[PDB]
RNA sequence: GCUCGCCGGAAGACCAAGGGUUCCUGUCCAACGUUAAUCGGGGCAGGGUGAGUCGACCCCUAAGGCGAGGCCGAAAGGCGUAGUCGAUGGGAAACAGGUUAAUAUUCCUGUACUUGGUGUUACUGCGAAGGGGGGACGGAGAAGGCUAUGUUGGCCGGGCGACGGUUGUCCCGGUUUAAGCGUGUAGGCUGGUUUUCCAGGCAAAUCCGGAAAAUCAAGGCUGAGGCGUGAUGACGAGGCACUACGGUGCUGAAGCAACAAAUGCCCUGCUUCCAGGAAAAGCCUCUAAGCAUCAGGUAACAUCAAAUCGUACCCCAAACCGACACAGGUGGUCAGGUAGAGAAUACCAAGGCGCUUGAGAGAACUCGGGUGAAGGAACUAGGCAAAAUGGUGCCGUAACUUCGGGAGAAGGCACGCUGAUAUGUAGGUGAGGUCCCUCGCGGAUGGAGCUGAAAUCAGUCGAAGAUACCAGCUGGCUGCAACUGUUUAUUAAAAACACAGCACUGUGCAAACACGAAAGUGGACGUAUACGGUGUGACGCCUGCCCGGUGCCGGGAGGUUAAU
RNA sequence: AGGACCGAACCGACUAAUGUCGAAAAAUUAGCGGAUGACUUGUGGCUGGGGGUGAAAGGCCAAUCAAACCGGGAGAUAGCU
């Protein structure tokens, strides 16, 4: 199974943006930035045994860094992995 | 008018990748030519 | 049969068919064929080393049994089937125990004839046995040069040898292009001529046949340049030179035969 | 915001290739944009790419690459077997509707579908790097059957008119509905089932192939569309509440027929032609050794699983290739109206743009055009350019000819519109009704409705009726090349090159010959009716004399002559 | 049936003018040729420098071609400016 190490690891941070609070009020889905290689699976694991929730499933995409000028000099932030991760019905959260 | 540039990566990464250039012995030479002029970017792959 | 064409259009007046009724339009018996793949007279280096090859229409490999080890089985001939490999039409035989197989098609044979292979065959056209046991002064094609080894001596549209002698253990073979050649006794020979012996009766008419029968044009040596072909050059038509190929070799009348390992098989080179 | 203009087989709407944030909101305009810029593909910040089903990875192979050993080469290395890669190809499954400032066959709703693993019961012999089938295939042509789609009538809703008329055969808008499941038709291919054996499929086989016997005469494979269900649902003209004066919120009528109809589907069909038209796995099937209360196969139900990567945006372009926001280049797909043979062309619909300097004046001169008195090539190197001709039907049509041509030769003549034939015809399409029935997605009748040429006759208007756009100039003599073709990317398209044909010649197959120190390859999985080389260049009539010179071929007496 | 015929897409490049510090290091406009084939096109392979390829022009081989490009011998040599 999964450990719990690794299920600690996987959840970066939650996200903050207007599609997100409409999702999580709409459809009932919170969105999370998740480290970059971690899996449905692990993901749908770890919001479980860390929230205490019932995830349906998890859509989880790769958002594509940007390039970004300071002064003269071009550089490349990073991308990440955004999950978009639907509750069960009826589960409400802190 | 058909300009001589026609890119396509699969071309450009089979005939001047990196792995092609470390398949025969003068690629080697090339990469190593390269490594002790100090370039940053080595191949023509990403 | 040789059929005209009507002058419906240049490039079709120049034109003469060779039709077969009896033939079989259809697909080749599918167990007997592999893929053929055209090399454009390009070899393993990449370079070409035979001119003027490349185009033409594809083609399937009808496998053909030539060596015709099945002794004794009598078969009966299916069917009289176009090939596009070759210039003589290929025979779709049936054996007795169910085996099919493809050979070259003797004059005689149409739907419905028998084979037999083997030194027990009689001596008709289609039959096969070594030339020990041909009669000699016969007339056979599909004459092996070692004993098994595969039917190599006329193999063409319209060809056969003539067993003229046997003395020991070699026969005289008059092969078609008129030399005598002494092959082994125990050779295997197919009894008569082979079939499509009106290949050499059709015309191509327009360039677009060579085309697709797959022959790339002929640029001469009067045309090319010094730097391409040693006639090449002179303003306008000169050609002060002895003929020769592109590689700076004779090519009227040297001979090139230099095969020394053999010069004993050829009793009589021909004129 | 109203008018105007341009595109509309594109200058519209989706992608691939390629870029890489150009996408969306907020703020800013110093630079960038050929001008100002409050605007932007500019600067800064924030946001945005959601998949069991789409694409990739994956399974499979082509050309080809690499290639254990191997063979070969001063070394580097060259080729290649077993293998292993390589999609531009073959292989499981999803659609409709809604929704975002920006994503959607990905989210939401509704209804599905495939392939594994696992589980519980019922019967069963399963079993492969092996055998067999399948996958699996060309060009052209021909209709038939349909659909997408379109036109009209009907129905439903709204209208009844800025200026003469418009409750009527009047006007505008709508009339939509998928996958899946079920029935499974037009068409296409094939005669079925059983028994007995056989040297074939490098072993076996119950599979395939072969040979004989009975045997009923039909079964089966396949297949668009239609019709049900999906769907008393979604959608739906509009009305009304709401305004952040963005557009939101809430209900919601009709929702059918007839006809025309693809370049799309049946159709990887059918006919015919030669130039004779990939491979491999998934799939079905057979067993071998082997395991044989088990394991495994099949069916059923429940169950778990479907990971990973791409998904924004542009994509005939201001984002791609061209140094540029460059009059250039760039593959696939979608295909409305009227006129027309048509994807031409003119005008338009949806949809998108007016091309990132303007405002005046209305000289010469240059550019792109319009027209022209009288003459009509007098211009000139030369009718260069311009002008002209131009369509369908019929009439007629010379020399020459290889008997196909020449030929659209040339030359004319008719063309609009309205009525009548005929309240729109011949035609195509075809309901209702009736009849038989192996009752159906059937057949014979039957003709309403619909669609609808072309012609004749009468009238009529204009200067002119193929009115615009579109759309052969024609004829006579002759050179050269037979011809369609190819060529100097970027000053030469020709009489040059090629060509079918012709002839000489080499080549007997471990072929000549080419590439390569060599192995090995091409020639060719061909074999003298074959291949290589060289000249000539369809066809018709032809092709004369010369072997001294040079090459080639043959000959060996003699003379000369190397290494040894 | 056709290297048949007329003609759009697609492919080409015959003539003319404009352009020739161009809109463009070869294009535009008005005409023009082929348009079921010796056709055209996408993707991916393969062939290389005295070598490739060439329906043959000494053309083409990254805007370079009677011997490419790059690096080196190399500061070649220059009785010439
Ligand atoms: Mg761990
Ligand atoms: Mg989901
Ligand atoms: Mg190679
Ligand atoms: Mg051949
Ligand atoms: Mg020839
Ligand atoms: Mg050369
Ligand atoms: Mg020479
Ligand atoms: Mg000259
Ligand atoms: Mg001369
Ligand atoms: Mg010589
Ligand atoms: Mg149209
Ligand atoms: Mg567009
Ligand atoms: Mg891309
Ligand atoms: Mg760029
Ligand atoms: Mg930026
Ligand atoms: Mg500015
Ligand atoms: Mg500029
Ligand atoms: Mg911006
Ligand atoms: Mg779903
Ligand atoms: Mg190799
Ligand atoms: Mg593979
Ligand atoms: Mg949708
Ligand atoms: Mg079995
Ligand atoms: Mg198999
Ligand atoms: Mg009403
Ligand atoms: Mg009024
Ligand atoms: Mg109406
Ligand atoms: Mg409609
Ligand atoms: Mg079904
Ligand atoms: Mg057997
Ligand atoms: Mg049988
Ligand atoms: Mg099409
Ligand atoms: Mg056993
Ligand atoms: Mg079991
Ligand atoms: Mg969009
Ligand atoms: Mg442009
Ligand atoms: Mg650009
Ligand atoms: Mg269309
Ligand atoms: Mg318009
Ligand atoms: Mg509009
Ligand atoms: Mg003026
Ligand atoms: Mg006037
Ligand atoms: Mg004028
Ligand atoms: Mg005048
Ligand atoms: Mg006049
Ligand atoms: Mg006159
Ligand atoms: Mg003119
Ligand atoms: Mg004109
Ligand atoms: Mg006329
Ligand atoms: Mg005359
Ligand atoms: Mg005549
Ligand atoms: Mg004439
Ligand atoms: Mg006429
Ligand atoms: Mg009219
Ligand atoms: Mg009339
Ligand atoms: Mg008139
Ligand atoms: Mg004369
Ligand atoms: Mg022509
Ligand atoms: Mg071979
Ligand atoms: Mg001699
Ligand atoms: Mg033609
Ligand atoms: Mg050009
Ligand atoms: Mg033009
Ligand atoms: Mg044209
Ligand atoms: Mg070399
Ligand atoms: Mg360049
Ligand atoms: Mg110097
Ligand atoms: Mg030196």
């Amino acid at each position: 199974m999964i450990r719990e190490e690794r299920l600690l690891k996987v959840l970066r941070a939650p996200h903050v943006s207007e599609k997100a609070s409409t999702a999580m009020e709409k459809s009932n889905t919170i969105v999370l930035k998740v480290a970059k290689d971690a899996t449905k699976a692990e993901i749908k694991a770890a919001v479980q045994k860390l929230f205490e929730v019932e995830v349906e499933v998890v859509n989880t995409l790769v958002v594509k860094g940007k390039v970004k000028r300071h002064g003269q000099r071009i550089g490349r932030r990073s991308d990440w992995k955004k999950a978009y991760v639907t509750l069960k019905e009826g589960q409400n959260l802190d | 008018m058909k300009r001589t540039f026609q890119p396509s990566v699969l071309k450009r990464n089979r005939s001047h990748g990196f792995r092609a250039r470390m398949a025969t012995k003068n690629g080697r030479q090339v990469l190593a030519r390269r490594r002790a002029k100090g370039r940053a970017r080595l191949t023509v792959s990403k | 049969a040789v059929v005209k064409c009507k002058p419906t259009s240049p490039g079709r007046r120049h034109v003469v068919k060779v039709v077969n009724p009896e033939l079989h339009k259809g697909k080749p018996f599918a167990p007997l064929l592999e893929k053929n793949s055209k090399s454009g007279g390009r070899n393993n280096n990449g370079r070409i080393t035979t001119r003027h090859i490349g185009g033409g229409h594809k083609q399937a490999y009808r496998i053909v049994d030539f060596k015709r080890n099945k002794d004794g089985i009598p078969a009966v001939v299916e069917r009289l089937e176009y090939d596009p490999n070759r210039s003589a039409n290929i025979a779709l035989v049936l054996y007795k125990d169910g085996e099919r197989r493809y050979i070259l098609a003797p004059k005689g044979l149409k739907a419905g004839d028998q084979i037999q292979s083997g030194v027990d065959a009689a001596i008709k056209p289609g039959n096969t046995l070594p030339m020990r046991n041909i009669p000699v002064g016969s007339t056979v094609h599909n004459v092996e040069m070692k004993p098994g080894k595969g039917g190599q001596l006329a193999r063409s549209a319209g060809t056969y040898v003539q067993i003229v002698a046997r003395d020991g253990a070699y026969v005289t073979l008059r092969l078609r292009s008129g030399e005598m050649r002494k092959v082994e006794a125990d050779c295997r020979a197919t009894l008569g001529e082979v079939g499509n012996a009106e290949h050499m009766l059709r015309v191509l008419g327009k360039a677009g046949a060579a085309r697709w029968r797959g022959v790339r044009p002929t640029v001469r040596g009067t045309a090319m340049n010094p730097v391409d072909h040693p006639h090449g050059g002179g303003e306008g038509r000169n050609f002060g030179k002895h003929p020769v190929t592109p590689w700076g070799v004779q090519t009227k009348g040297k001979k090139t035969r230099s095969n020394k390992r053999t010069d004993k098989f050829i009793v009589r080179r021909r004129s």
